[PDB]
């Protein structure tokens, strides 16, 4: 998914990257032990790819 | 949400036998959408099934099922006459409403709650149940009010999510009224304007682990436990 | 493949890590869809995994 | 860039029948290097086939090939009287320099470019062409001006990259000379010193996707597509 501006003004945006405590709610929820996200701008870039730490 | 209907509601088989039993809806519904309970005349409920295939904790290897999306399946490998019981069918809604199958007797042949107050009214009359925690943290889970009429197909009057996202029946709406507490450890049901549709024995419920907490529970979209229920009557 | 000094003069140098904007060309030139680059010196050594991203 | 020899330049077989033609070089010379066409007489030539194996778009699937190294191939699963045409081998040299097969009739028994300026001229005379484009990037494409005598194998007159490394034949070059507009959208080839080599019908092609653009467009290493050519000669 992807937004840009049409409101012409500056703007300010946060997210989250999931870290469990346990692997069971890893695969019950996302049923991916994988974890890739990637948060994409022109400037700024960066990816996500977490476990489970305890 | 949907109506469901249970395939057959009552059967009479012999022992080493299986046993297919056929819950299935109006919609096509996905799945791990559905639990599997038993119940002994006496005992509360005990759980068995969810999500069509997988099993739960504390078990044999002889009850297991399939099917999907209109037609759910409960198949059973061995009969025995421990088994003597009803089986059950109960479905998270999208529409926040769990929906029940009306319990297929099983004939064979030749950590707690505690609830409160449960007894007599006079119809269109006024009266309240609590129930009470043990051993667990309160906060957590989604919770659900049950009832039961003797021998009868289930009906679920009311659940909340721990956000304050409720979920009642368009008939069972505005005549009850629920409330939480989870540093008291406690539950409320202040009720209103009762009638023998009312006349059952109702559960107080432990259901659906929220999102997020430290434990060694997981969660399914099952129940977690049930409470022993008790019985409420109107008269005169 | 790699260089070393031999001018005694100080050295400036560039490089660059590819982002397609589709997957036709990844499988089509390089014939992976793995990426997995490493730029090493002593000092600096930094590595490169990159997908597509449209 | 090499020799080419296919094999057979015509041949005449029955409905629902295989067909195997190989078309081989003088080295050995890698394999996604090569592609395959048709062509109706009238017609302007088609895609098929590109890397000894696999398929180009807008296609049934039965033409399939092979080979490798020196030796390439293209065979055909099935015949039909609709595919009685044709075929024609293309490669692309590392010296970049395209170079062709002279094409194998298959008898079957019982967007757009625009060309302009075709004709004739005096031998030993001086004339242009132009083409022009229409519906796409001019800009991004490896172009190619080819030619074919009248049911004789073809010859690559000409091509040039889109940063200016030309390529000619030894014989043809210096004779002809291109140059290319993408503001224009167009396409030029003035040309002197023309004798009866030159009497015959050419053709201008748009080839290779260079690295790097925006589009719904993959590359190969064949052809993009063709235009309909245009007859040029000498005569007094």
């Amino acid at each position: 998914k992807s937004y840009a501006n049409n409101k012409e003004k500056e703007v300010l945006v946060l997210w989250g990257v999931h870290h469990p405590p346990n692997i069971g709610d890893q695969r019950a929820l996302y049923h991916t032990e994988n974890a890739y996200v990637s948060v994409v701008s022109s400037h700024y870039s960066r990816k996500f790819t977490p476990e489970i730490a305890k | 949400e949907i109506v469901l209907t249970q395939s057959p509601g009552t059967l009479s088989l012999s022992p080493g036998e299986r046993a297919t039993l056929s819950c299935r809806a109006s919609q096509s519904i996905s799945g791990y959408y559905l639990t599997w309970y038993q119940q002994k005349p006496g005992q509360a409920p005990r759980l068995l099934i969810y999500g069509a295939s997988s099993r739960a904790t504390g078990i044999p290897d002889r009850f297991s099922g399939s099917g999907s999306g209109t037609d759910f399946t409960l198949t059973i490998s061995r009969l025995e006459p421990e088994d003597f019981a009803v089986y059950y069918c109960q479905q998270y809604g999208i529409s926040p409403v769990i929906t029940f199958g009306g319990g297929t007797n099983v004939e064979i042949k030749g950590v707690q709650l505690v609830e409160s107050g449960g007894g007599l009214v006079q119809p269109g009359g006024s009266l309240r149940l609590s129930c009470a925690a043990s051993g667990f943290t309160f906060n957590i889970y989604d919770m659900h009010w049950v009832r039961q009429a003797p021998g009868k197909g289930l009906e679920w009057v009311s659940g909340l999510t721990t956000g304050g996202d409720t979920s009642y029946s368009g008939s069972v709406r505005g005549r009850f009224s629920i409330s939480r507490e989870n540093a008291k450890n406690s539950l409320y049901l202040q009720m209103n304007n009762l009638r023998a549709g009312d006349t059952a024995a109702y559960f107080c419920v432990r259901g659906v682990r929220e999102v997020g907490a430290t434990g060694g529970d997981p969660f399914y979209y099952a129940m977690a436990v049930w409470g022993q229920g008790t019985t409420v009557t109107v008269s005169s």
